[PDB]
């Protein structure tokens, strides 16, 4: 797992040079970023229960087949499961908020995730609706409590939906 | 099958009509196994 | 909760536990009845070996039973006596390259598979300073063996039903988890693990066992089936391999 | 020192303590001071290793002397080298705030590396020693601490 | 994602069935069924 | 060169795992240098050590263990 | 192979003449070649409409048709048409020949390599086979709906 | 997996609750469970002796027990032994449970993986098992023979 | 057989599932005939072991030939003797309606014993067949199939 | 793949319509299209003389050219142009796209592979792809030649 | 697996007893046994040596320890020296074994599987084994030299 | 390759002129290329004669060509002879070009990989390599056998 300040001495070192003005250039956005990434990562922590509920609620508000028989998410034993797989992608992107790279997600999320989704049957386009259900509500949270661009609290969820995508371009 | 390959162009182009096919390209690990053992 | 650096930490709900095939955990105890006894010895030598060595070939070392049956050594002494041991090193250290001798004893062991890369380097540096006592010895103590049979719980198989599951070796621990495991031969732990980093391998996109040899006359492609060797890496549907060009 | 810290949190399913936070908001707040160390060090490198190889070779005479490694111009090219690749982990380890990605690259398996090469592993500690003085002598106060820091890591971890 | 490792299926229990469970036991200690590991079922398929 | 040791581990950890609560106290036999670790592991999880013994060796003899 | 050609190869590997009993297997199979060949007339007869309503039956209307799932693009379905057509054809084969030899040699080498490979969902693969064999054994009889099974679910068998 | 909880579950994934033909299905699994029991009562008595009728039927006195067969080791021949007792026991457990699905979760998983890597005669296997259904049938009857027949025919058509 | 599932049930973290209960019910209902499935095998010990000697020394000759164990009256004793500790443990397993308290006592270490003691242990099958014979004639027929029962598993032990 | 085909197949795989923030991914993509295609013009004007300056800055006349090294033989030296030229282009692609994928599919797939079969030396690769990224970022620009080195040292952390 | 044990399975899987050709192996092993047992004994004596003088042999100075190549990390260093103490030293056991069936057992299993999936360059590592054989047939001479560079050659080539 | 290409590229590498000890390399070639072409002839007259003695000296009347054994087939039996005469021929090319390359680089390239997917004796055909080389070194003398045997040892140890 790498770092926003450990992947640029990867890239740095497999050339063996020292650090040079570019480098320090991505290490003061970094730097400067760092503050208010720090507060949004404290505020999405605060109301994530309530955000893992309100997903679940608008979730099965899009498509009903989820709580119906020929789905998934039908008994309490097959809900809380989707709850804590949502539970997951919320507590790994504010692990990537913190960090500052995609990394983590690549790392620890979605290396084997095709293989157990597959496996265990478990449909790939109603999770990744319910990550963007999730980025949409962190949006509003993170926008509640200062914080006025709200990008870098965009992009991870994209990315994990990005590499959830069952590519079809 | 062996109607689409002989139909495209890029068997007509680079064979001819009137030569023998031979091999032209390997796989990186076909040449792994055919050059670097004991004697290359 | 798990303690280390590369492992991550989960949480299975309570209801999904249940819901689940449950197994016998055979505790030692050393003082309860003369068949209740033998049944956690057999269960040991059936997850040590993957089979019961006794009533199938009955060879087995009757003098650590004589101990394990009063309480001299306990459990978590029995099995470290028992891999380190001559009857284990013919069945499981002598067919195997190391990688995969370190993903056995993870199985027969701790009960499941390597769970990072960080893992097995460590575990692979050990085993080789150590030979295969110093592996036995690393894994028996550690925190995850005491934490989960302590000092007289059998060992035993946890897959997604015991414990909760990390996805990044499911699909390994999954075929690890089996009676056909002892034939694969080709470590497939470290194998996936380091290609997870890298970028894509040469082979054919349509798996790994298309890729026929390349001696005159071919006709030959690896079975799938005569030792698996299964690497299916993902590609799309705009690739192209490289090709040397002779 | 944030994958220290995303890890830490990580082998536990808990998530991040919010000490935590406060300790990544520190280093964010600090990550000004150490960029101006890390470039002060990266600038005026040549003088760190020619003031280091000048106060280990007046040390340690046997890397010298021809029974020792460093024996003619190219090894002792080399060993002027290895002291400029121990200065760039250095300030890779500075920026990073915790030695992870210096130790990582320069500190895991050193010992058998050197062992196998034939040289010692003391006179490399005295060089990172000689290094850490230069550098003390090159850098203010609370600059020189801070440095010291890591080199002193370094220090530690070759003997 | 690159790489991938080998998937499989997974059938895990949707429920704790009695019947099931019984074969269950004998299975995780390999040996037939006892002489009342038979006689539940013998009761269970005529009060069914 | 075997010691017999009596110990007692706690684990302070299984209301979130939710295990067996197996015993936790026990009088086994450990080999020479296999004690070290079992010592370390032990103080690790804060256990308390009661007694040591010697089971096999004579202390002070240097060739033959 | 054959069951023909089994029941010769067991008696060739040996050296041994036909015995007793490998007539009796090659007799038991000559009584039965008149239900394996008006079966597979009446299977030959409608395989698309088997396929059509077994893919009607298990993967119509699920979230694997939605976008998301693997049979969302139209080259998608029709690759998935192709597939369920290739499990019936071949276990027509084998339910003619006799030996599911011919499944193990041109179906189930590399394919759980190529739908490992592919991110094709396995245990939506296993239920569209269970519909196809369900189908088929209600439109042929029970009969010889009890052999296209046999191969069916060795097919799903190996699939898994 | 059940007879049962097969219905269970075939009744679950529509949502539907018990209709009459479900209750058709389970009231005959508890008419049909009492020869099922006697069955599995009076094939745990003589294991052994059918495992021993059968190798003394199929394998015995062959080139397989030869030097130069895979039974000529004496750790062979009680492998062998060994996989024929768990042939017969998890055949047994289909028996009872009235399901396959244990025979395709515990055995007929990655078996021809491992008997085509160490080698093992396929159709040797077939053929000893054969001749332990035909001893088993002959022990128990027909009537419990028929059905003990159909898991041991299951194993036999999913390890070729 | 109730601490067959006490065991069963205490190996798991879970209670006695109530199919084991089920099953422990129609144990105590049986019980009343067990009781006299075992008196009657009680009281007409002597007849039993008469039979099997009977039985046994017209089937295998050896032992009362002078190589065989059981040559003289001391030895053809303690084989009347070994033939009465079986039918006694019969008796125990038929009472405790699963075979744990009798291959406790008869079965678990049996084939050493008699290989360090000289004895066959076909020949003590074949007594307890004829043990089993004998109690077949002198029981009803849903007696005797209960108690050949275990009079077969003491058979199918001692091979 | 594009940028604009990312954000597509993201937002198809959920069934999203575009929201807000992929029409901020398009609209920054559409801002910076301006300078992408100016930079892949004077990228394009010429790419010979930044491969000549490139191993002139780092290959030339250390060993590698010498005998013994991989470069000596004048078929070699050709084949190192061809692959630094190589390396230019499809960064210049990956640059105009605005995605790196182009170079995860065409170039960095089998790559390792070829380049450890025929016994290429990969950090002199790795160096010559740093002068690369070196000269093209001092011939752009600054601002352009940090969109170019993203994708030269994607291809760079690739190859080791 | 010895060269006795491997006399002794061939002519035990046709149950042949020991003839004299199986004698002359025998006798063979009997006569060399005595160079082999001094060349493992002065192998054993300055394994270190061995491995240092190839590495500065073959792979020293070059790129492979330069940033970029596959041995510049220290950790990748010392994986190094393990790598060639373990050829040395699988190669001495089949050295004093007489069969190289614990090669194939042991180290040749799934090496190229492991070298191909972390990028270790397999030339580099061919080179490394030759200068391990060219230093070990100076250090133990021609004579016992040439056994050792049959299994040190036997491992280059399997790993090729 | 050639010696005399092999010589070539000794000295191209280095970058060396000819020297004296490749002129003495090259002039031994030029010395010993007199038999080396006579002993060619003579093998390339009577081939199928020496195939013929060979498998009548190693591989005939043994359990081989009995069934069950590999030769045991008639396609196996051509397939064999196939095999030996490729031995023999690349054999006879390595001979007159004094030098091993073709052996590695067309047939010893994956021969092991075959024969242990076929499931060919390993053994055999050492066995039948040496009647190979005991009847070519009888057919052409001991001058030109000596370096005949070198080859065909050399395949037999690849081989192995
Ligand atoms: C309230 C007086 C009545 C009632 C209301 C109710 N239920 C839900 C939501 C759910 N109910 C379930 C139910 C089950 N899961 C099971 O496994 C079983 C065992 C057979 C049952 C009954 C689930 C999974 C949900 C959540 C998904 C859904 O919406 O169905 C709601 C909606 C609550 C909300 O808005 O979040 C309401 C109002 N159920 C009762 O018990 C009363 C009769
Ligand atoms: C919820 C949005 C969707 C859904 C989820 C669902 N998941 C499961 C089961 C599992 N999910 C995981 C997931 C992870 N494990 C990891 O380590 C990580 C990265 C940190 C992830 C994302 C695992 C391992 C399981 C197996 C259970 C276990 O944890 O051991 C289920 C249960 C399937 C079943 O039938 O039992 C469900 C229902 N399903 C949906 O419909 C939503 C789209
Ligand atoms: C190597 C030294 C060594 C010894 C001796 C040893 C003995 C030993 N004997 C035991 C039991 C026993 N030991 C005996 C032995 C005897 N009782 C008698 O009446 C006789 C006088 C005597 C036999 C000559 C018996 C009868 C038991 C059975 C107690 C039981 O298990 O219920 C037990 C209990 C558990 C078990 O056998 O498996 C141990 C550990 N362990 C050792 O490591
Ligand atoms: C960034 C991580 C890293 C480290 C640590 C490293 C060490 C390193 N030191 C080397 C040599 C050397 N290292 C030294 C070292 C010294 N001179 C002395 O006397 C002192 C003991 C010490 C330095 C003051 C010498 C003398 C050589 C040449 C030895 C030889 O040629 O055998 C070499 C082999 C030659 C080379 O490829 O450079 C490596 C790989 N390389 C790395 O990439
Ligand atoms: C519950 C389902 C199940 C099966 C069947 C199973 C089989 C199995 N059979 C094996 C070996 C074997 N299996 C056989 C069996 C046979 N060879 C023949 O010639 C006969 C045709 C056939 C006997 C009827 C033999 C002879 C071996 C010995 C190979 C060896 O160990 O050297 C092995 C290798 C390791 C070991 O026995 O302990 C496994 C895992 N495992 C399972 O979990
Ligand atoms: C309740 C559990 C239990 C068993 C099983 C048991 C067996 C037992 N059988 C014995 C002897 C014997 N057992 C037999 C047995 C036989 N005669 C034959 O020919 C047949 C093979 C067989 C019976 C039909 C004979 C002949 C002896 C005397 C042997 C001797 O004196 O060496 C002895 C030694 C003498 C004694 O102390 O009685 C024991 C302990 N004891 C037990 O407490
Ligand atoms: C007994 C047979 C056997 C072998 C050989 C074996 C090799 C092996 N080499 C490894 C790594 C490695 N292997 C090498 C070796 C090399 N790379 C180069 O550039 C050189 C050409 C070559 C050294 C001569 C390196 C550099 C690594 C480090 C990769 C890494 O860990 O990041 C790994 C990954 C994990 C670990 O080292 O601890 C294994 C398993 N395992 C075995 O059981
Ligand atoms: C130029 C180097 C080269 C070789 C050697 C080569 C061998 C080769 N031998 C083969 C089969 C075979 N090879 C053998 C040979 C043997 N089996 C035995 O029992 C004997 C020990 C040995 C003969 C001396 C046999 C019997 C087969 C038949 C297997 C089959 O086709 O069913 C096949 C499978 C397809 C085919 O023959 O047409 C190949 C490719 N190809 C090559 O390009």
């Amino acid at each position: 797992m790498r770092d926003a300040v450990t992947s640029l001495i990867k890239n740095y070192d497999v050339a063996g040079r020292y650090f040079d003005r570019n480098a320090i250039d991505t290490l003061k956005d970094y730097f400067d970023s760092g503050t208010a990434r720090v507060q949004a990562a404290a505020a999405i922590n605060s109301n994530a229960a309530a955000l893992v509920k309100q997903a679940g609620s608008k979730l099965f508000e899009e498509l009903p087949e989820l709580i119906r028989p020929g789905g998934n998410a039908y008994t309490t034993r097959r809900l809380a499961a989707c709850l804590r797989d949502m539970d997951y992608y919320l507590r790994y992107a504010t692990y990537a908020l913190v960090a500052g790279n995609t990394n983590v997600l690549d790392e620890r999320v979605l290396q084997g995730l095709r293989e157990t989704y597959n496996s265990l049957g478990v449909p790939i386009g109603p999770t990744v609706r319910g990550v963007q259900i999730l980025k949409d509500l962190v949006k509003e949270q993170v926008a509640g409590a200062g914080i006025a661009n709200t990008t870098f609290v965009e992009e991870p969820f994209d990315h994990i939906t990005r590499e959830l995508s069952e590519r079809d371009v | 099958v062996v109607d689409a390959i002989l139909d495209s162009l890029e068997y007509t182009e680079t064979f001819g009509e009137d030569t023998v096919p031979y091999e032209r390209y390997l796989t990186p690990a076909g040449v792994a196994l055919r050059q670097l053992r004991v004697g290359t | 909760q798990r303690p280390s650096g590369d492992q991550q930490g989960l949480q299975l709900p309570q209801i999904y536990f249940s819901a689940a095939e449950r197994r016998p955990k055979f505790v030692m105890k050393t003082g309860l009845s003369a068949t209740e006894k033998n049944e956690v010895i057999k269960a040991a030598y059936r997850q040590i070996f993957e089979r019961d060595i006794t009533r199938a070939y009955s060879l087995s070392i009757s003098d650590l039973e004589s101990k394990v049956k009063n309480g001299d050594i306990s459990m978590k002494e029995f099995v470290r006596r028992l891999a380190k041991s001559p009857l284990y090193q013919k069945q499981f250290y002598q067919p195997f390259i190391n990688s995969r001798v370190i993903e056995l004893a993870f199985r027969h062991i701790l009960g499941r598979g390597p769970s990072s890369r960080e893992e097995v380097q460590k575990y692979f540096s050990i085993i080789s300073n150590g030979g295969l006592p110093a592996l036995v010895d690393a894994l028996v103590d550690s925190a995850e063996y005491s934490d989960y049979f302590g000092e007289e719980t059998v060992p035993y198989l946890r897959g997604l039903g015991q414990e909760a599951q990390e996805c990044r070796n499911w699909g390994p621990q999954q075929d690890l988890f089996n009676y056909s495991a002892p034939f694969r031969k080709v470590p497939q732990f470290i194998t996936t693990f380091a290609a997870y980093d890298r970028p894509l391998p040469d082979q054919h996109p349509y798996g790994s066992g298309n890729d026929p040899l390349e001696i005159q006359f071919g006709a030959i492609f690896p079975k799938e089936t005569r030792n698996p060797s299964t690497s299916p890496a993902p590609f799309g549907k705009d690739t192209r391999r490289i090709l040397i060009h002779q | 020192i944030v994958t220290k810290s995303i890890v830490n949190a990580d082998a536990e399913a808990r998530y991040l303590s919010p000490g935590e936070l406060d300790r990544i908001k520190s280093f964010v707040a600090g990550g000004q001071q150490r960029l101006r160390i890390a470039q002060a060090l990266t600038d005026n490198r040549e003088r760190l290793v020619k003031q280091a190889g000048d106060q280990l070779f007046q040390k340690r005479p046997d890397v010298v002397s021809p029974g020792g490694n460093a024996y003619g111009q190219e090894m002792t090219a080399t060993c002027l080298r290895d002291l400029d690749y121990y200065l760039r982990l250095v300030t890779y380890g500075i920026v990073a705030g915790d030695v992870t990605p210096i130790e990582e690259i320069g500190v895991i398996g050193v010992r058998e590396m050197y062992k196998s090469l034939g040289t010692p592993i003391e006179a490399v500690g005295e060089g990172v020693r000689a290094l850490k003085n230069a550098a003390s002598t090159l850098l203010s106060a609370e600059d020189a601490a801070e440095a010291g820091s890591y080199f002193d890591y370094v220090v530690g971890a070759l003997q | 994602v690159k790489a991938s490792g080998g998937s499989s299926v997974a059938r895990p229990q949707l429920y704790q069935t009695l019947a099931v469970a019984t074969i269950t036991q004998a299975e995780q200690q390999d040996r037939f069924l006892g002489r009342g590991e038979l006689d539940e079922l013998a009761s269970y398929f005529a009060s069914g | 060169r075997l010691f017999k040791i009596t110990a007692l581990v706690p684990s302070l950890s299984r209301t979130r795992t939710q295990r067996e609560l197996q015993n936790t106290y026990f009088t086994k036999l450990v080999p020479y240098e296999n004690w070290f670790r079992e010592q370390q592991r032990i103080q690790k999880a804060g256990g308390k050590i009661i007694k040591v013994e010697l089971a096999t060796g004579k202390q002070g003899t240097n060739a033959g263990l | 192979q054959d069951a023909i050609t089994a029941v010769i190869n067991s008696a060739d590997v040996q050296g041994k003449y036909l015995d007793t009993a490998a007539l009796e297997k090659l007799k038991a199979y000559f009584s039965t070649g008149e239900l394996r060949v008006r079966a597979a007339t009446t299977i030959s007869a409608n395989a698309a409409a088997i396929v059509k309503e077994a893919v009607a039956k298990s993967l119509l209307y699920s979230d694997i048709t939605r976008p998301g799932g693997n049979m969302y693009t139209t080259r998608r379905y029709a690759a998935c048409i192709r597939d369920l057509d290739y499990y019936l054809r071949y276990a027509t084969y084998a339910m003619l020949a006799g030996d599911p030899s011919i499944l193990d040699e041109r179906v189930l080498n590399g394919l759980k390599e190529t739908y490992n490979s592919l991110g094709v969902p396995v245990g939506a693969t296993v239920q569209a086979i269970q519909a196809i064999k369900e189908v088929t054994a209600s439109l042929v009889g029970a009969d010889a709906g009890k052999e296209m099974g046999i191969y069916l679910d060795y097919i799903s068998s190996g699939l898994s």
